[PDB]
């Protein structure tokens, strides 16, 4: 069967969370890396792989470490053209390799015949809800037949990030969010959008969520993101 | 002297293993799980009275891994002599009939870091109960390792530690039975 | 097969203590494959190269001043600081060992009963096992299979006794260890 | 309390 | 098979009420199998035959003082009466919509965007369903499937709206609805 | 005007079916189990807030019957003539995958009120939790009635709602699948 | 509260 | 298996019913329908039957009709020469037809073959127990082989009414009873003889347990009444 | 097969009691295989040999003095002592009869009416059965099959009535019994 | 007289069957088991109103055989004549159809105290349920003896108390069914 | 409360 | 399965004891019974055998009784030659025979090849454990291959007795104390060594646990005496 929907108590809570909500909003604010048609060119543990792909914004890297779920995943895309989209971090990035360097888990897709002739864009219906209710709703595009949730998922809080606040420098509006992802053959999975309570936002910790480098059906799949406000 | 805390660490090419662990008279305290990046404690309760941060050993560990290279290098790509384990079965406790005990595995004298255990309950596989420890370091720069098998002793069952290393030109078994 | 050279690379950092806290020494040791190379001994104050492979190092090294002067006082931020971290639940960690006696399954030579006091499940590894025979300290035919250590912080050994039993003597395995203030003793009635 | 550790020297060239 | 020809009756009491019950109409109808026949209307206060076919009774019915009487008094002692009791659960019941904003599966005419505005699960069947383009309402490109009675006290309803999407504009669905005192909005951002 | 209260009944010969409900614009209030002899009101809680005497349907309905028989003769045994029913399958809200729904087979604008109505997932008859109400008044005098069919939606279940009234000259199906 | 039907009337032979 | 046997819980108590046990008297004091060989003729719902039986007694009523569980029930007798015996009650009785009307529930047996040669009836054992004792036992008689057990509850129930003042005007001197059949099968079930709790007796509900159209043989089946006195 | 012969011997104490413990007699009886030899009946005060078989030991008996005063004694240390311990679950117990009328399976002979009055569960087995015929007693028809002990603290007996029964009489069992004040009836109605 | 207490006890050779009990007007009291050396009071209640040492028991009984080795001799060896036992079966009270009752096999009027008793339903042996007593004493001094079996009347089920007695030449079957 | 038995008389010979 | 050790509640505590312990030392003190190749000579009940052994010591008897858990033991060993070993009793010895008399239970091992050649005896390990730990171990000893369990017990507290007061004339220096024994396929079972609770010892209920016969490997049996002093 697919995940279980989260019960309020599964959730977390921002108002348990009391460090700075702009480390959250800082790995979905217009952040990511994108690369097409690459491959891997070393790796530092067995579960990972590494990119040469430069940071055409500010030159902030051009050696791209990602981790996987597992060995058998890395070993997957070890020697394929691939394409790569996901949220980046730096703190606590580490690992050597014989020009800066930065982390992100899973998003990798092979690349052979996964595109669109033309440069034509796959659109995924997003439904956003508060307290229940759907409040907007919007697509969110990707060049890539089968797609990473990370791409989609990121790309949804750009935008909810920008027209609802859903993260600010320090708290957010909401008090819970997850975003689920439902797929064509009725299997859904979702992630929970709000930081693990206390102090310290482990930015790593938090997205090795993508790990297992999940992928769906662009032309199929539907997104619902759920948010809660404190009161209402 | 009297006591003796050893942070030891590796990074092995090609099969990039690393580890990263703490060592108290010979006795694990914890090491880092390196996909986790989590601290693993050797007893559940160390982990009530003091803490580690992980992403240290993480930070290390690079830092091993471009040493590692560095003189891979300037030995002339010397590789390392597979150096095979000294093995022996024991018992925690002194056997006594259906009396719960548990089988240990003594993998020790022994590099590089990489070995396959498997335990044999009367000529077959056994994976219920079994725990195993990471790599433990030596004064010679060798290694020990224990893997461990809860069980219940009986004149029937007889056991085998299977031990595979690239020293070993062909697998070594260990036997055990209730013999006592 | 696999069959790939392999090329590993340790660095130990050890702190050695000498009554409690009273005379530390730290010994940071790098080693290439089986070779230790390069090491910095608190007690010599810099680094120092072990084999040829090591120079470098030991010249790089010793060269930067942060690194040294980071190096020479870790005896205290490093080591004496993890001590007093640790010290509850290592230095005196404690646990009493299990203490059986009976005689061995194997008894070779006739006439003679060969004896095996069995101690286990404790901590620490320090420990005084001794026989007696009617209260007066056995010195040959003592035998033990030394200190096994179980990597699970609990130890284990057999001190055998090989005797020539008679009526009424009374052999007695006696074991001093931290965790009791008096001596534990298991008696052999022969 | 938290158990601090020693950090890794980069050899030369490694840098 | 079964081929035997059905013969039908139906018995109507119908009470009509306007502005609550300000004015209140009976109409009490007979129809035979799909002919109304004869029926007694508040209004004209008294029996009517509809077709020949009711003639004997309205006649016959008529000349019943007691059952004219009852009828005309009905008005009162029927449907005001049973509006009084009902009044609670019926004419004040109010059950809010479900709204949600999605693009339709179909989407024909390629550079044009479809979107389905739905609404569920409410009661009354009053019901306002608007589309607006930045503020604005939408005229032209509406069209809806109508009022739908799910035959358990709720209704919906679909309200499809054809654009020509522009990136920034904000298609809004809105509904305004005896369950709540100010209408609901569900936004579309192309 | 704003609000409809109707009081609708019926009798059918040969069949020998009656029926006697309230209609609320549009929705059934409630009817009468002529055979237990009780109301049946269409939602629970309304029960709780009214009450009806049940023996009044039954006196109506047998002055109903007489009245058939005396207009049946009347007309010279004119039979009503069978207007069949105009059927849709529909799901009370948009449907979405696992999702719990409803499916509602809608029979409307036919006469006599006689019908056989069932549901078929992948072809074969449904009975689990099913449900349908009373034949319900129209202005037009023909009937309407609802069946409906508690379900969670997938790609792999088809639905059908089989009709069957005589003035069908082969029972209908009205075909129902996830297309959304 | 009591619900309050309307009761039918007899055609003339049906009585 | 057979009805379970009812717990005090189970049973109704004259003491919490406030009406007037008179009407529950009416039913079983001298009071019945019977005809023998005879065929419906008409039929008001598909689960009923109707009757030409006259009121030999106060003439009251010269057309019954007696309902049934079920149409087949009804289908089964349709066509039949058969007997009838049972409760009639009149409130609400309802039903048109083409002289009195009455009204009753089950009560009929097949004709052919069900009688004894010669006038013979069949007496049937009735043991009566108060607080759990036998008190008096005696027989009720019938004309039938197969006889519905309301024929013979209704029978027991005269003579209890007329010897042990089973029902009286106002209230009863037994606070719960009920009527145990004991078929040579060992299947057994019993009829509350009290009236539902409230204040007001509804015949019509009460009497529509005869609806299934139970019988029993006779010659073999036993019968038992428990009562109970509200203190002893 | 076994066919060994048997050889039994029975030893028995018997205390009859009258009027409670006003009177009571202690009979000491021995029984070789079925034949009683020798006896202690407290009434005679001595062993008394019943048959030639028991004369040795009432003559071996009645020489030893110790005996025979504890044998005289026995009618107050034995009898009456355990007369008391076990009054009150013995003497005293009382057990209600379950009493139910039916006419008899059986009926012989047509114009006939063959009642059974059963009585069972009761304790002690003293009890009194009675038919009445409209209040008076009936003598002769009544029959029954005697009064049988359970071997479990319980008895049970059928009393017969032969009757013609006559519409409106009443035929009554009563049944006194020492677990009721008053008399138990049960009517049977012809 | 009123009352009747009774202390009986007996030793039978060769079988080496030996018994003690007590009886209050024809009711077992009580009995000792010789084998476990203890007081079986016929109903627990008494039990709890008085008590017996069972030991007095067993000093009587050694008693007892020494005796009937000196009878037995004295008598040159004249062994007892078999006396077969008068069987009946009964239900402790009336028996009405699927109403719980007890069938009780009486067993009278026989000697030696030995006897063989099984029951069967529908021709095969019953184990469940089944209880008996101990041989119980009679003024012409023979014995009685009674055997029960709960069960549940129907006209399908039928029983046999079958008894085995040297005094029999051949097991006697007393048969029960439902005939009320 | 006890209940005390009376004790078996050995026949002589068997003493 | 083998007999589950016993839980603090499943054990007598001398605690509870009120009578004289020196009743139950009696029973193990030196003493025994004990003979060589003998055969029963009669019979009390079914269950029992009776042999003609006499009392070396002080001549306190010359007929002793065994008895048995069953008729089948005893008819197993009533024309056997065996060897006897138990603890007997006389308070409440009873049976009649065709000279002093004493009881006992069990005991019973069959004579033939049964010895070791030569007077070599047997040693069999015994560990004492007071309040959990093993105080002292010692061993006995039996001129049998197959030995009852209750000549080793007899064995065991003899020594205990001497050396540890087992049992004192009045009390014992432990609360709670069972003799457990261990064979070599696994199998366990232990013996309580208290007396019942209560101000009376009764010896032959008590040694009745011996009934079994259970008999055991002397070469491989292992024995344990657990015992606890009331506070510690």
């Amino acid at each position: 069967e697919s995940q279980p929907d989260p019960m309020p108590d599964d959730l977390h809570k921002s108002s348990e969370f009391t460090g700075t909500m702009g480390n959250m909003k800082y790995l979905y604010d217009d952040h990511y890396v994108s690369a097409t048609k690459v491959k891997s060119v070393d790796s530092f543990f067995k579960w990972d792989l590494i990119y040469n792909i430069s940071d055409k914004k500010l030159k902030n890297y051009d050696k791209v470490k990602t981790e996987l779920l597992n060995e058998d995943l890395a070993k997957k895309y070890k020697d394929e053209v691939v394409d790569v989209y996901g949220s980046n971090y730096y703190v606590n990035c580490y690992f050597s390799s014989k020009g800066g360097k930065t982390c992100m888990y899973g998003g990798i897709t092979k690349h052979e015949g996964n595109h669109f002739d033309n440069g034509n864009l796959q659109n995924v219906l997003v439904r956003v809800y508060e307290n229940k209710r759907n409040t907007i709703s919007f697509e969110v595009q990707t060049d890539k037949k089968s797609v990473t949730a990370q791409e989609l998922d990121i790309k949804a809080r750009n935008f909810l990030i920008n027209k609802k606040n859903l993260y600010e420098f320090n708290s957010s509006p909401y008090e819970t969010g997850y975003i689920k992802f439902i797929e064509n053959n009725g299997n859904t999975f979702w992630y929970d959008m709000m930081p693990a309570p206390g102090d310290k936002f482990d930015q790593s910790k938090y997205l090795m969520m993508y790990n297992d480098n999940k992928t769906v059906d662009s032309k199929s799949v539907k997104i619902e993101v759920h948010l809660t406000t404190k009161n209402g | 002297e009297e006591h003796v805390i050893i942070q030891a660490e590796f990074y092995l090419n090609p099969d990039q293993s690393g580890e990263f662990m703490f060592d108290f008279d010979g006795d694990e305290i914890f090491h880092v799980d390196m996909a986790k990046k989590e601290t693993v404690w050797r007893l559940e309760e160390f982990g009530r009275f003091a803490s580690f941060e992980a992403q240290g050993a993480l930070a290390n560990i690079a830092v091993d891994k471009a040493n590692l290279e560095i003189m891979t290098k300037r030995s002339n790509y010397t590789p390392i002599t597979n150096v095979p384990p000294e093995v022996t079965v024991l018992t925690n406790s002194p056997v006594e009939l259906r009396e719960p005990n548990v089988l240990i595995c003594f993998i020790d004298k022994f590099t590089p870091p990489v070995v396959n255990v498997t335990w044999l309950r009367n000529g077959k596989p056994v994976t219920t109960g079994v725990s195993e420890t990471v790599f433990l370091p030596r004064e010679d720069h060798l290694f020990r390792k224990f893997h461990y098998l809860p069980f219940l002793p009986s004149t029937e069952d007889v056991y085998d530690c299977r031990v595979e290393h690239w020293g070993l030109d062909e697998p070594l078994l260990k036997h055990w039975e209730f013999d006592a | 097969g696999d069959t790939r050279p392999r090329f590993l690379w340790q660095l130990k950092f050890e702190c050695h203590f000498f009554n409690g806290t009273e005379r530390v020494r730290l010994l940071e040791r790098c080693i290439y494959n089986q070779e230790e190379s390069v090491r910095f001994d608190s007690d010599v104050g810099e680094y120092r190269a072990v084999t040829e492979l090591g120079r470098p190092d030991a010249e790089y090294w010793n060269s930067q001043k942060d690194l040294l002067e980071q190096r020479r006082a870790a005896v205290d931020t490093y080591c004496r600081h993890n001590y007093g971290v640790g010290e509850s639940f290592t230095v005196q960690r404690r646990v009493e060992p299990k203490v059986t006696v009976y005689p061995s399954k194997t008894q070779p030579l006739q006439h003679h009963n060969l004896l095996v006091c069995s101690v286990s499940g404790f901590y620490p590894g320090s420990i005084e096992v001794r026989w007696f025979r009617n209260g007066q300290e056995e010195k040959a035919g003592v035998v033990s299979t030394g200190l096994i250590q179980n990597g699970d912080w609990t130890f284990q050994t057999l001190v055998m006794l090989e005797t020539v039993p008679r009526s009424g003597e009374v052999y007695t395995c006696q074991v001093e260890h931290p965790s009791v203030t008096s001596p534990l003793t298991v008696e052999w009635r022969a | 309390p938290e158990v601090i550790p020693m950090f890794s020297a980069l050899s030369e060239g490694a840098t």
